[PDB]
RNA sequence: UACGCCGACGGCGUUGGCUGCUCGUUCUAGCCCGACAGUGUUGCGUCUUGCUGGCGGUAGUGGGUUCGUGGCGGCUAGCGUACGUCGGUGUGAAAGUCGACG
RNA sequence: GCCUAACUUCUCGCUCAUGAGACCCCAUAAAAGGUGUUGGUUGAUAUUGACAGCAAUCAACUAGCCCUGAAAAUGGAUGGCGCUUAAGCGAGAGACCUAUACUCC
RNA sequence: UUUGCUUCCCGGUGUCGGGAGGCAUCUCUAUCUCGUGGCAACACGAGAGCUUAUGCCCUAUGUAUGGCCUUGGCGUCGUAGUGAUUCUGCGACGCUUGCCAACGCCAGAUCACUCUGGUUCAAUGUCGGGGCGCUAAAUCACUUGCAUACGACUUGG
């Protein structure tokens, strides 16, 4: 059942501990793994629910020495790694081989900028009842410390931008296409009867 | 992103890439220098600023 | 925003269970999540089913509440409901998607050399166009 | 006793190899032999160049098509004996067998009015693609 | 020149070897659990119940197995699926010999034979 | 050739696992017919068309439910060998190959 | 649901909690309250047009969930992550997982 | 690093693991797509289980000869563009790549399967030949005192 390249997942619209649970399965099962704007994640439940429970996590440090606590991460993709790897044995070797395989990232880096993403619809929000408020990692992240939502926001403006361009192009490409394809019915007439017969249009 | 270096550096600027300045051959910069007066190297020096 | 509503008379297709990719008429509504449906031209038995497993289809009929087998039988083929959903790319589809699962080794074969072929005219095809 | 033929398994059937070097092979079954058991099939060795040899029906995959058989008639001497093992080298006698039980089949694959896909199906070998199940599929 | 007809894809189904039949503080190493590509009933998996399945890794010593020409560094371990496992599609599998815990996650060929369609 | 050390495919014995048809058996209808009572009722008011309720019928048609000291199948597992069909290897070393431990 | 072998399986409801709740012993919670919401009981008014303003309404009760009552000292525990038409609460259905237990070898 | 060495190619040779190809808009979920009118809001007309990722491409005998169709892929180079450093477009040049006569004609076989895709693919180390190509630094010891338990730090030849 593995996968011969990474699964690269479009973070946005997917529940937070859905999304993660599913992805440490197949990080366990032996997949890589790519997820695409962490900070569109979100959590269900109103925004101070989530706020205060990451001022509680903030909370847990060590007495003696702070700098052996708990690591707080502030970022949306470290929040989303924290929240899978605690759905894994990471004190394994298991653990540790299956968490080093994923990798979680704000926006679109240009090496995945140019690849199509998937996404998992048992993980969706739109489960939730339609009058259930819902918070965004994004929003979380920077109200607890996040120092890079401005910045993401500009690069995914641009990326989006050109995105609208290249789809452009795409869709004055596949109307050539299907006129191309108008245009050769006289000589595909013979393979196209083939095509119907056995049902593919 | 990048740096572009001046054409002349001082020697007593390009002693703080070294510890043994006297003792070496104060190489540095030396290919770096010669890129300024060269058509190769005025084109990225030129697309460095840009 | 909301165009086909669950009425009585209703054309419902049964997207899932026992009878799966067949077509029944409202005939009642129990309440928000079971509705009475009655297909008898096609081969679907007086019942009750959870709204979860229909979807609701472009045609009505013209019957009334509770109306029994032998009514909506009548409505069902004056309206001439099978054909005109057979009309529609949703049973082309769905007919589509039966003679596909239905394929032989040697049918596959034939398929994919056909459709390479056409593959390969349609480009030539649309390099002409971008040409120009 | 002999094994029990499969109910798909009729002469003139085609069968997908499954192991061996020949693995993937779409060959023509001619008959079961008596004394093994085993299957005689030759996929005409003119097209995908499997010779005229034993196969058992545990690594074959019956397909529904069917190529006419009736009239290729197999010499007496073809048997387990015959087939029976002795560097392997080819014989004279095993090419005038091979020749003599192809002909017929060759000639009926012709006369087809789909020889053109017949002598290409042959002539390929089967494979597993992107998103190709074998509980779904119906060979 | 070209064969005449050569290999053109793969002849066996993907699998992973997920792990052995366990409770949550046992384990039965006799027994391994596959996961295959495109099963994900208990129906669809009693259609592999009796076929064979390799595991193939890399060794250090060669061997010039006869019906071979170049000495590999590959070797295999054979066994066969016997029943499937759970409702989500999984398999029980025995090898010749235990599978080793190192194959977890790693590629499982199940082959189409001994065929019974 | 036989035999030893290992494998594969069949057969048989045993314990099974999954999955279908087909007969009947128990308790029961609905469709269909008749009168009465009601009404979430179309079309144009002790109207009509619908629809419902028990009640009385059941000719024909006819599904649910229940299981049988029933009948007939399909796929497949472990163990053993009514036993067969066959492959690897081993007959001076040695090298390789195979087997077992590890 | 993932740790974790076995369903994000099927049907009906209830619950939004500015850290809800989550399974015998078991690892605390009460009296008293809520015009939060969901069901019920009783008594009235209302089409001889019921309450508010110049077509149902009113009153008292009742019990499910939720909320207040509810304060402790290293940072911390439904086991953890998390979960909100749930992965919670109650009634249920199929299948599935798993003992040194049962049957057979 | 005046012998040593970067990089590219050719060959040996060690070690190591994996185990059947490719795919780009967003926003929105109590509406969406297409066509037209609109600066915009929006409007009109036709549709819409939505299973187009439940998809689409790719998907294999070798000359020759004749008939078609000239497309697609790969590599180098040159410009132009892309900054979240690689990736794109355009050429130019090379190496190939389709169908019909037509399985017409040659070749193909290892005996029934046990790791071959019947030489599977990747990663790196080292040793030999070549093609351009380069000809350095730390450190000790002295010294400095803004530094110093010792190391360390700041200076100079």
């Amino acid at each position: 059942g593995l996968s011969n390249r990474a699964i690269i997942i479009d973070g946005k619209n997917h529940l937070l501990g859905r999304l993660a649970s599913i992805v440490a399965k197949k990080l366990l099962q032996g997949d890589k793994v790519v997820v695409l704007r962490a900070e569109e994640i979100v959590i269900s439940g109103n925004f101070h629910r989530s706020k205060l429970k990451y001022m509680s996590f903030l909370r847990k440090r060590c007495n003696i020495n702070p700098a052996r606590g708990a690591f707080h991460y502030r970022a949306p993709g470290k929040i989303f790694w924290r929240t899978v790897r605690g759905m894994l044995p990471h004190k394994t070797n298991r653990g540790n081989e299956a968490l080093k395989n994923l990798r979680a990232y704000e926006g679109v880096p240009a090496k995945y900028q140019k690849t199509k993403s998937l996404h998992a619809p048992s993980a969706s929000r739109f489960r939730l009842q339609p009058r259930r408020k819902f918070c965004v990692v994004g929003r979380l992240s920077h109200e607890v410390g996040w120092q890079f939502q401005d910045v993401v926001a500009k690069l995914e403006a641009k990326r989006k931008v050109k995105g609208a361009a290249y789809f452009e192009q795409k869709k004055k490409m596949d109307k050539l296409a299907v006129q191309a394809k108008k245009n050769a019915a006289p000589k595909i007439a013979q393979y196209q009867k083939i095509i119907e017969a056995l049902g593919y249009n | 992103l990048t740096t572009i270096w001046a054409e002349h550096l001082s020697e007593e600027a390009r002693r703080r890439f070294y510890s043994n300045w006297a003792k070496s051959k104060k190489k540095a910069f030396t290919k770096y220098a010669k890129k300024w007066q060269d058509e190769d190297g005025k084109k990225l020096i030129e697309a460095d600023f840009a | 925003v909301f165009n086909r509503v669950v009425q009585i008379g209703r054309v419902v297709f049964i997207a899932s269970g026992k009878d799966q990719g067949k077509l029944a008429a409202i005939v009642n509504v129990i309440d928000g999540n079971r509705v009475q449906i009655d297909g008898p031209s096609s081969d679907v038995t007086r019942t009750v089913r959870n709204l979860k497993d229909l979807q609701l289809t472009k045609f009505v009929l013209k019957l009334r509440v509770g109306q029994r087998t032998k009514g909506v039988k009548a409505a069902f083929d004056a309206a001439k409901v099978t054909e005109n959903f057979q009309k529609t790319q949703w049973a082309k589809k769905i007919a589509q998607r039966a003679i596909r699962a239905k394929l032989t080794d040697f049918e596959r074969y034939k398929l994919m050399k056909a459709k390479q072929m056409r593959n390969r005219i349609v480009r030539v095809e649309l390099a002409k166009l971008k040409k120009a | 006793k002999t094994v029990t033929l499969r109910k798909t398994l009729t002469p003139g059937t085609v069968l997908i190899v499954l192991a061996g070097r020949h693995k993937g092979k779409r060959v023509v079954f001619l008959k079961q032999l008596p004394q093994s058991g085993l299957l005689l099939v030759t996929g005409p060795h003119k097209i995908n160049g499997f010779p005229l040899r034993r196969i058992g029906q545990a690594f074959v995959i019956a397909t529904s098509l069917k190529v006419n058989v009736s009239g290729v008639k197999i010499p007496e001497h073809i048997n387990d004996e015959y087939f029976k093992r002795k560097e392997y080298t080819v014989s004279e006698q095993r090419k005038k067998d091979i020749k003599t039980v192809d002909a017929p089949i060759l000639a009926a694959i012709k006369k087809h009015p789909e020889h053109k896909f017949l002598f290409g199906y042959l002539g390929t070998r089967f494979s597993l693609g992107k998103n190709q199940y074998p509980h779904k599929m119906q060979f | 020149r070209r064969p005449s007809a050569p290999t053109t894809g793969r002849l066996y189904v993907k699998a992973i070897f997920t792990g052995f039949k366990r409770g949550l503080r046992t384990q039965s190493e006799h027994t391994s659990l596959l996961k295959l590509e495109g099963v994900f009933n208990k129906e669809d998996a009693g259609f592999y119940a009796g076929k064979r399945v390799v595991y193939l890794y890399k060794a250090h010593n060669k061997t010039l197995k006869t019906g071979h020409t170049v000495a590999t560094r590959t070797r295999a371990i054979w066994g066969k699926i016997t029943r499937p496992h759970g409702n989500a599609g999984a398999v029980r599998a025995k090898f010749h010999h235990n599978i080793p815990p190192s194959a977890l996650g790693k590629r499982i060929r199940v082959l189409l034979y001994p065929s019974n369609i």
